[PDB]
C-alpha cells in the first residue's frame, strides 16, 4: 500500500511532503492540533455537554440538529439562569476520566516539532510528551507566559484543566469568546508570533470551524504577502470537492486531503489519520532522487558553499554527505550507510560516458562542468572497484610556504582592489613579522565585510585574528622575561597604548562559541570550518599516525618484508593534504607547535621505514633474484618541511640512527 | 577563567581583575579565628565547601605549595570487578533514583542490557517528575549509549556469531528489537542539553561535552610531548613548575578514568577510551625506555644500570589488562626492556589474578552463559593471564590459577598449543612446586581418557601437543611415574591403537614394567621406522642394528648415486636423510665410522663429518638459520670450524644488515 | 613475471622463508595423490627436546581441510598450485622460488613466531 501511495503523488504533495520534512529537519515545525485526534482516543466531545446542558435547561431531549451557535448559546444561557455552581458541577462529572493515548500523539512527537499549538484542554498530549521523553513548558494561563522555565512552548491557548475543573479557567461559551482578546493579550500576542516565525501544520481541525476562520480573517487583514502559507491535512470521508478546495488556497491555505492519497471505509479515521501524518512524512525524511537532473542538482546544493574556499582535505568531505561515503586519501569513493539511490556512483557514470552528459537539460550542464573541475581540482577519481593506476603528486601555490620574502614585500606594497587581496596581504604581513599591522588589516576586512556575502571571510578574519592577538601577547610576555638577556638589552617592539588597546578589545572574545553564534546558514552549510578553532581538526590523523607507527615498527621487529606497496603511503598522503590546506587558505595555523610536532613526527617515521628498506637489497637480491624496487627519496618538499619543522638535535637524533 | 586549576594540586591566578576570593578562602581555611569571625549559615557553607575541596583534592596556593604527594583510589564496584557483590546489589530493593542509575549501570556491566534499558526507561519517567535534571539527563545520555552497543551487537552476530560460535545465537527476541527501534525513531542527541531549563543549562555546562560525538581529542593531542627528543639533551620541564610531562600525562589518564567510573557513565565501554589508554600507555613506556638508555650512555653504566624510570603497581596492571589485546601487550614486549620494569603490590595484583580464575570457573562450570557477558569478559581474562608472567604468585593461589586455566578455559579461545604457552609463561617467575604438577598430570590423565573415542584428535595453532606439557613435567623433576597412567597402560590392549600412538609421546612418565609392555608392542624394521620412532617413539640410542641398517643405505645411496653421476639428471629433492646422519655423527651418537668412507654426496653432510677438509667455498650461510641454540654452541666448540664462520657471519652482516645473522655472531661464536 | 597475485606474498628472513595463500596437488613417493593441501611453520628457538632434535622450525602438513600425518619418506614433486583468484603464473612462480631459495618447503600458509 504505501508504496502505491509514494507512487500516485502529484507534484502538489510531493512538494509538501518536501517543504514540511525540510522544515522539520531545521527545527522549525509547529503543529496545530485539532479536536478530532483527541476523539481518536475517547473522550467526551461537546455535542454530548450540550445534549446534556439541553436536556437539563428543558424537560425534553435534543430535537432535531444544532445549529453553530447553539453549542455556544445554549451554554451561556444554562450560567445565566441556574448558576455557576451546576455548570461546574456537570463539567467535573463528564471530563474527570483518564483515557489512553492513541498512536497519532506519538506519531506527531516523533516528527521534532519545536512549539506545539493546540485548543484542547485534555492532559493527552502532555502525557504523550513525558512518556516520549520531551521537556515542554505548559502555558495553559496568563502568569505562565512570564516565567517559563524552557524555549519550547506546549501553548493551550483555550486553557486546560489543570488549577480545576472550573468554567473560568476555560474558554467554552459564547461570552469566553467575546472576551477572548481581552482576556487573553498575552497568549493571543504569542500565538501570533509563533506563527509568523514557524511553519505551521493543521491536523485534526475540519475546514469551516471557528477557529480556522478567526485565524484566517486575522491572517487577511494584519499581513501584506510577507508571511508563510499554512498547511491543511484534511481527513474527512469523502473527497474534497475542486471548488471549496480553490476557494480556499486563495485564502492562504496549502491541503493535503487524505481520502485522496487512499481509500477507506465511513468509520475507519485512524486509518486515514495514519495514512497521512506520519506514515508518509516521516517514511519520506529521506531523498527523492529519481532523475539524472535531480542528481546534479542535489550535488551542486550540496557543495556549492565550498567554492568559496580554495582547497578541501578529503577525510573532511565523509561530513559534508552526513556519512553516506567513504573518501580515501587516495582518492577513491566507497559506500557506506547510504541505502538511497547512488548518486557518486551516476555521477561518475556521467563522468565516463559523453552521451549522458548530452542527456542533461539546459541550465544544468554548467553545473555539472563546475562540480567536475571542483572534483578534479581537489583530487577525487573514481569509486574503488574501477580504480586504475592512482599517482602521488605534489603542488602548493602559496607564496608564504616558498618563502619569497621580496614578492610578499612588493605584494604588500602593492594597491589592493578586492578584500581577498587584503586578506592575503594580512597573511603575508603576519608571516612577515608585522603584528601590528596585520590586526589592524584584519579589524578593517571585519568592518567592511559587513557587504553580503557568504560569511566565510569574516569567520575567518575573527579566527586568525584572535590567533594574531595570542601571538602578541605571548610575545610580550617572552620578550620583557628573557628577551631583556636574549640580546642584552630592554627590546621594545609595542608601544604601551597599542596593547592596552588589544588587550582591552579581546577580553570579552571567545572562540568557542563563534562558531555558535553564526547563522543557522552558515551553521548548515561551513560544518567542516567547526574544527577550525580547536584541536579537533588534528585529532583522527595523529590516532592514525600513531597506529601506523606500531604497526610498522612490528614489521620491522620481525623482519618481514612485503612485495606489494608501502604501508605508510597515507602517512604522506595525509600529511601534503594537511600542509596544502592550511597554507592554500591563508590561516595562522601553520604557526602552532602542534602542527610542528606532527609533521616531525611524519617525517622522522617515513625516513626510518625509507632507511630500513634500503638495506633489504643485499639479503633479497643476494639470495634469489626477486626483489623490489619502489622507494623513496627526498624532495624540494622534504627539504622546507625538515627545514621548518624540526630542531637540531633532531636532525642530529636521525642521522645518528 | 579567573584561575588555573593542575593536576600538581595547587591553584594559580589568571586574568582575575578584582578581588581574590580565592586566595582568602585559603586563609580563611588555614586560621580557625578567621572561621569563628564568620556568621553561622556561612560557617556550614563553609564546611560544605572543605568537606568538598578535599575530597576532590584541591589544597592551596602554588606559591604556598610543598612535597605534594599524589595517590589515585577509584571507589567503584565496576573497577575491581567485584562480580557477587554486584549482583547482590542488584538483588535488593532500592530506595532512590541515585540507586537506581547505579543498579543500572551494574546491570548493563554483567552483560544483561534489556535490564539495563529498561530500568534507565522508568528513571528517566520518574526523575523529570522528581525534579533532578542531573539524573534526567545522564539517563538520557545512558539509555541512548546502551541502545548504540545493542545494535552493534546485533548486526555483528547476526554477521559473524553464528560462524564463530559455531551455531546462530539470539541473545534478544525480535519483539524487543523492534520495540526499542519504534520508541528511538528519529532521536538525535545532539539537541539534548539546548532543551533543558535554562537554569540546568547555566548551573551544569561543564557536562555539555557528553553529548558530544568525540571527547579526549585535546588529550590525545597533547601526548606530542612524550614524543621529544630534545628534553634529555636539555629539558627544563617547562610543564607546570617542575613536573616532567610524564607526571601530567598520567595525572590527566587518572583523572579521566575516575571521573568516568565513578560517576557511572557507559562511555567507558566504547572503542575511543580504550584506544586513548592504549596509546598514552605505550607512550609513557617507551618514553621512559628511551630515558634509561640515553642516561646510560651519557653516564656510566654502574650509573643506572638496571634502574626503572617508570614503576608499575595494581592500578597499571588493571588498566593493561582490560584495555590491551594480546598483540598490543606483545607490541609493548618487542618495543622495550618490560623484564627490566619492577612491579608493586602484588598481593592485590594476586588477589586481581584469583578473582579472574574464580569468575572463569564460575561461568564456564555451569550450564548457563551470557554470551554477550561472555564476549566483553573473556578478552581481560587472556590479557590478565598473559600479562601476568612478570608477577610472583603464592602456591595455593598458582593453583587456583592453573586448574582454572587448564580444565575450564574454553577450547574456543584457549586451544591446547595457546594453552600451553600460557602455562609455561608462569613458570618463568616462580619455580614449579609439586602441586601444579600434579595438576597437570591430571589433565593429562584426563585427555588419555578423552582418546578414546576414535573421532577425537588434538587440534592446535602452532604445533604443541601433550608431549610438550610432559618434556614441561619432567625438566623441572627428572625422576617421575605417573601412577594412573602406568595402570592405564598396564590394562592396554593392540586394538586401542590410538591410545598406544598417543602415551608413546609420554615414555618418560611411565614406570619400567609399563615401558617394556608397551615397547613390547612396537619395534623397528626399516630406515623409515627408524626415523618415525626417533621422531615419534623417542627411540634414544642408536642399537648396532639400526648402524649398520645405516650404513647399508648409505652403501645403497652410494650406489644409486654413481648411477646418477651416469644419468647427470636429478629431478628434485624433498628431505636430506645424509644431513640428519652427518649431524648425529658431529653430535657423538653414530660411533661407527664406515660412513666416513661414503664421503663426498652432499656438501653438508661432508661438512659436519670432516669439517678439517670440507672445502668451505661451497657453504652455504643460511645453513646457520635452521640450527638450534644446542647445536650452534657445538659448532662453536669445535676449532676447525670457528674463525671461518666469523668470517662469513662478518660479510654477510656487513653487506645484509640482517639481524638475525648479527644475534648469530654475538650472543655465539665471538 | 608480473600479475595481480603477487601483492600478498610475503618474505620472512629470521627462517628464510615465503608466506602467502595457495593450495597444493602433491603426489607423494609418486604412488600416493593428495589435493588442496598445504604446510603450517613454526619458530622454536627455546623448545625443551633432546639430542634427536636440531632443528629450530617444527613444520606441519594439512590436507584437505583436515591434518595430515604422514610416516613415510616425504618425497615432494609439486603438480599445481592455486591461489584464490585461480591465476594460473603461481604453477611456475612456486618452482622458480623452490628452485631459487635452498631450504625445505620453501613457500607455506602460516608461521608462527613464539620467540
Amino acid at each position: 500500500k504505501l508504496k502505491e501511495v509514494f507512487l500516485m503523488l502529484d507534484n502538489n504533495v510531493v512538494e509538501c511532503i518536501k517543504e514540511i520534512t525540510e522544515s522539520s529537519r531545521n527545527g522549525k515545525l509547529v503543529f496545530f492540533v485539532g479536536a478530532g485526534v483527541s476523539t481518536l482516543s475517547d473522550y467526551p466531545q461537546w455535542w454530548r455537554l450540550v445534549d446534556k446542558y439541553h436536556e437539563e435547561l428543558y424537560g425534553s431531549p435534543k430535537k432535531g440538529n444544532y445549529s453553530s451557535d447553539e453549542y455556544l448559546r445554549i451554554p451561556q444561557i444554562f450560567y445565566n439562569v441556574k448558576g455557576e455552581m451546576a455548570f461546574d458541577g456537570i463539567l467535573k462529572d463528564f471530563f474527570q476520566v483518564d483515557k489512553p493515548t492513541n498512536p497519532i500523539h506519538d506519531k506527531i512527537l516523533a516528527m521534532n516539532p519545536a512549539h506545539v499549538i493546540t485548543t484542547n484542554y485534555d492532559n493527552l498530549i502532555d502525557t504523550a510528551c513525558w512518556k516520549r521523553g520531551k521537556y515542554f513548558s505548559v502555558i495553559s494561563a496568563e502568569e505562565d507566559v512570564a516565567n517559563a522555565t524552557s524555549s519550547r512552548y506546549l501553548l493551550k491557548v483555550h486553557g486546560d484543566f489543570r488549577k480545576g475543573f472550573k468554567g473560568e479557567n476555560v474558554v467554552l461559551k459564547e461570552d469566553d469568546y467575546l472576551n477572548y482578546d481581552q482576556n487573553y493579550p498575552l497568549i493571543s500576542n504569542l500565538m501570533k508570533t509563533i506563527i509568523a516565525t514557524h511553519t505551521i501544520v493543521f491536523i485534526g481541525y475540519g475546514l469551516g470551524d471557528y477557529n480556522i476562520n478567526m485565524l484566517l480573517n486575522w491572517v487577511r487583514k494584519l499581513q501584506k504577502d510577507s508571511f508563510h502559507k499554512p498547511f491543511f491535512i484534511r481527513t474527512d470521508p469523502s473527497p474534497i470537492e475542486n471548488e471549496t478546495l480553490i476557494y480556499y488556497e486563495n485564502k492562504g491555505l496549502r491541503i493535503i486531503d487524505a481520502a485522496s492519497l487512499i481509500d477507506s471505509n465511513e468509520y475507519d479515521y485512524l486509518e486515514r489519520y495514519s495514512a497521512v501524518m506520519d506514515l508518509l512524512i516521516e517514511s519520506q525524511e529521506n531523498k527523492f532522487i529519481t532523475k539524472d537532473d535531480e542528481v546534479i542538482d542535489y550535488i551542486y546544493g550540496k557543495i556549492s558553499p565550498l567554492f568559496a574556499l580554495q582547497y578541501i582535505r578529503k577525510i573532511d568531505l565523509k561530513h559534508v554527505f552526513e556519512y553516506d561515503y567513504h573518501f580515501e586519501v587516495n582518492g577513491t569513493v566507497v559506500r557506506h550507510k547510504n541505502k538511497g539511490f547512488g548518486y557518486m556512483e551516476r555521477f561518475f557514470e556521467l563522468k565516463e560516458s559523453c552521451d549522458e552528459r548530452s542527456k542533461l537539460s539546459k541550465k544544468q550542464y554548467e553545473r555539472f562542468n563546475a562540480l567536475f573541475n571542483f572534483f578534479e581540482k581537489n583530487g577525487v577519481i573514481c569509486m574503488a572497484k574501477d580504480a586504475g593506476t592512482l599517482n602521488t603528486s605534489i603542488e602548493i601555490n602559496s607564496l608564504a610556504y616558498h618563502g619569497k620574502y621580496d614578492v610578499m614585500k612588493k605584494f604588500i606594497e602593492e594597491q589592493s582592489v578586492s578584500i581577498e587581496d587584503d586578506y592575503k596581504k594580512a597573511f603575508f604581513l603576519a608571516c612577515l613579522g608585522r603584528w601590528e599591522e596585520s590586526y589592524d588589516l584584519y579589524s578593517n576586512i571585519i568592518l567592511n565585510s559587513i557587504d553580503e556575502s557568504n560569511g566565510c571571510v569574516y569567520y575567518l578574519s575573527q579566527i586568525n585574528r584572535y590567533r594574531i592577538y595570542q601571538s602578541i601577547t605571548q610575545a610580550v610576555t617572552q620578550f620583557n622575561g628573557l628577551g631583556l638577556l636574549t640580546f642584552g638589552r630592554h627590546y621594545k617592539p609595542f608601544t604601551d597604548e597599542f596593547l592596552a588597546r588589544i588587550e582591552r578589545e579581546m577580553t570579552n572574545f571567545n572562540i568557542d562559541d563563534l562558531f555558535n553564534g553564526m547563522p543557522f546558514e552558515f551553521q548548515k552549510k561551513y560544518k567542516i570550518l567547526e574544527f577550525l578553532s580547536d584541536n579537533q581538526f588534528l585529532y583522527d590523523d595523529t590516532v592514525k599516525l600513531f597506529e601506523l607507527t606500531n604497526k610498522v615498527r612490528s614489521e620491522m621487529s620481525e623482519g618481514s618484508y612485503s612485495f606489494g606497496m608501502s604501508s605508510d603511503i597515507v602517512v604522506l598522503l595525509r600529511l601534503y593534504d594537511n600542509l596544502r590546506f592550511l597554507y592554500e587558505n591563508c590561516l595562522w595555523s601553520v604557526s602552532f607547535h602542534e602542527f610542528h610536532q606532527y609533521i616531525r613526527n611524519s617525517m622522522s617515521l617515513l625516513i626510518e621505514k625509507a632507511e630500513y628498506e634500503r638495506t633489504r637489497d643485499i639479503d633479497e637480491l643476494g639470495f634469489s633474484f626477486f626483489g623490489k624496487k619502489s622507494g623513496f627519496f627526498m624532495e624540494y618538499y622534504d627539504f622546507v618541511n625538515i627545514s621548518r619543522h624540526f630542531k637540531i638535535d633532531d636532525i642530529k637524533n636521525l642521522e645518528r640512527s | 577563567y579567573d584561575y588555573h586549576f593542575e593536576v600538581n594540586g595547587t591553584v594559580v591566578r589568571h586574568k582575575n581583575k578584582g578581588f581574590g576570593y580565592m586566595e582568602r578562602f585559603f586563609e580563611l581555611k588555614e586560621s580557625c579565628d578567621e572561621r569563628s569571625k564568620l556568621s553561622k549559615k556561612q560557617y556550614e557553607r563553609f564546611n560544605a565547601l572543605f568537606n568538598f575541596f578535599e575530597k576532590n583534592g584541591v589544597i592551596c596556593m602554588a606559591k604556598d605549595a610543598g612535597t605534594l604527594n599524589t595517590s589515585i583510589e577509584i571507589n567503584s564496584l565496576a573497577y575491581h570487578g567485584k562480580y557477587d557483590v554486584m549482583k547482590k546489589f542488584i538483588e535488593e530493593q532500592s530506595v532512590s533514583i541515585e540507586d537506581d542509575y547505579k543498579k543500572a549501570f551494574f546491570l548493563a556491566c554483567l552483560g544483561r542490557w534489556e535490564e539495563s534499558y529498561d530500568l534507565y526507561s522508568n528513571i528517566i519517567l520518574n526523575s523529570i517528575d522528581e525534579s533532578n535534571g542531573c539524573v534526567y539527563y545522564l539517563s538520557q545520555i545512558n539509555r541512548y549509549r546502551i541502545y548504540q552497543s545493542i545494535t552493534q551487537a546485533v548486526t555483528q552476530f547476526n554477521g559473524l556469531g553464528l560462524l564463530t560460535f559455531g551455531r546462530h545465537y539470539k541473545p534478544f527476541t525480535d519483539e524487543f528489537l523492534a520495540r526499542i527501534e519504534r520508541e528511538m525513531t528519529n532521536f538525535n542527541i545532539d539537541d539534548l542539553f539546548n532543551g533543558m531549563p535554562f537554569e540546568f543549562q547555566k548551573k551544569y555546562k561543564i557536562l555539555e561535552f557528553l553529548s558530544d560525538n568525540q571527547f579526549l581529542y585535546d588529550d590525545t593531542v597533547k601526548l606530542f610531548e612524550l614524543t621529544n627528543k630534545v628534553r634529555s639533551e636539555m629539558s627544563e620541564g617547562s610543564y607546570s613548575f617542575g613536573m616532567s610531562s610524564d607526571i601530567v600525562v598520567l595525572l590527566r589518564l587518572y583523572d579521566n578514568l575516575r571521573f568516568l567510573y565513578e560517576n557511572c557513565l557507559w562511555s567507558v565501554s566504547f572503542h575511543e577510551f580504550h584506544q586513548y589508554i592504549r596509546n598514552s600507555m605505550s607512550l609513557l613506556i617507551e618514553k621512559a625506555e628511551y630515558e634509561r638508555t640515553r642516561d646510560i650512555d651519557e653516564l656510566g653504566f654502574s650509573f643506572f644500570g638496571k634502574k626503572s624510570g617508570f614503576f608499575m603497581e595494581y592500578y597499571d596492571f588493571v588498566n593493561i589488562s582490560r584495555h590491551f589485546k594480546i598483540d598490543d601487550i606483545k607490541n609493548l614486549e618487542r618495543s622495550c626492556s618490560i623484564d627490566k620494569i619492577r612491579f608493586g603490590e602484588q598481593e592485590k595484583i594476586e588477589e586481581y589474578l584469583v578473582g579472574i580464575a574464580e569468575e572463569i570457573t564460575k561461568q564456564f562450570s555451569a550450564n548457563g552463559m551470557n554470551v554477550v557477558f561472555y564476549t566483553q569478559f573473556i578478552s581481560e581474562a587472556k590479557a590478565a593471564l598473559y600479562f601476568a608472567k612478570y608477577v610472583k604468585l603464592s602456591e595455593e593461589g598458582l593453583g587456583k590459577i592453573v586448574k582454572a586455566l587448564l580444565f575450564y578455559f574454553p577450547e574456543r579461545d584457549l586451544d591446547i598449543g595457546k594453552r600451553y604457552v600460557w602455562l609455561e609463561r608462569l613458570t618463568k617467575c616462580n619455580e614449579l612446586p609439586k602441586s601444579i604438577i600434579s595438576i597437570i598430570d591430571d589433565f593429562l590423565v584426563l585427555q588419555a581418557e578423552k582418546h578414546i573415542d576414535q573421532n577425537y584428535s588434538e587440534v592446535s595453532s602452532n604445533g604443541l601437543y601433550s608431549r610438550d606439557y610432559g618434556a614441561l613435567i619432567k625438566h623441572f623433576e627428572k625422576n617421575f611415574i605417573s601412577k594412573r597412567l602406568s595402570e592405564i597402560t598396564l590394562c592396554l590392549t593392540q586394538d586401542k591403537q590410538k591410545q598406544i600412538d598417543f602415551l608413546f609421546k609420554l615414555l618418560p612418565l611411565l614406570s619400567t614394567n609399563a615401558k617394556s609392555h608397551l615397547l613390547s608392542f612396537k619395534s623397528v624394521e626399516n630406515i623409515n621406522d627408524l626415523m618415525n620412532g626417533i621422531r615419534i617413539g623417542l627411540i634414544d640410542e642408536f642399537t648396532p642394528e639400526h648402524e649398520e641398517l645405516i650404513i647399508e643405505y648409505l652403501e645403497t645411496r652410494k650406489v644409486n648415486y654413481i648411477v646418477e653421476k651416469e644419468k647427470g639428471i636429478q629431478t628434485f629433492s624433498s628431505n636430506d636423510y645424509m644431513s640428519t646422519f652427518g649431524i648425529w655423527y658431529f653430535l657423538e651418537e653414530i660411533n661407527n665410522s664406515k660412513m666416513e668412507e661414503f664421503i663426498g654426496m652432499d656438501d653438508q653432510y661432508d661438512f659436519f663429518v670432516d669439517p678439517e677438509n670440507f672445502d668451505y667455498k661451497k657453504f652455504i650461510p643460511s645453513w646457520l638459520k635452521n640450527y638450534n641454540d644446542k647445536l650452534l654452541g657445538k659448532i662453536a666448540g669445535n676449532k676447525h670450524m670457528k674463525h671461518h664462520v666469523i668470517e662469513v657471519l662478518k660479510e654477510r652482516v656487513k653487506n645484509s644488515n640482517d639481524k638475525r645473522y648479527l644475534e648469530i655472531l654475538m650472543n655465539y661464536f665471538i | 613475471k608480473d600479475t595481480g597475485a603477487t601483492h600478498d606474498l610475503v618474505y620472512h628472513s629470521k627462517i628464510n622463508t615465503f608466506v602467502w595463500d595457495v593450495e597444493f596437488d602433491i603426489v607423494l613417493s609418486d604412488s600416493k595423490e593428495l589435493n588442496k593441501c598445504y604446510f603450517v611453520k613454526c619458530f622454536n628457538p627455546y623448545r625443551i627436546n633432546g639430542k634427536c632434535d636440531f632443528a629450530v622450525s617444527s613444520i606441519d602438513i594439512f590436507s584437505e581441510g583436515k591434518r595430515l600425518l604422514i610416516e613415510n619418506e616425504f618425497n615432494f614433486k609439486i603438480t599445481k598450485a592455486v591461489h584464490v583468484a585461480t591465476s594460473k603464473d603461481v604453477t611456475e612462480i612456486v618452482l622458480h622460488l623452490s628452485e631459487r631459495i635452498s631450504s625445505p618447503f620453501p613457500i607455506v600458509k602460516e608461521v608462527v613466531y613464539l620467540d
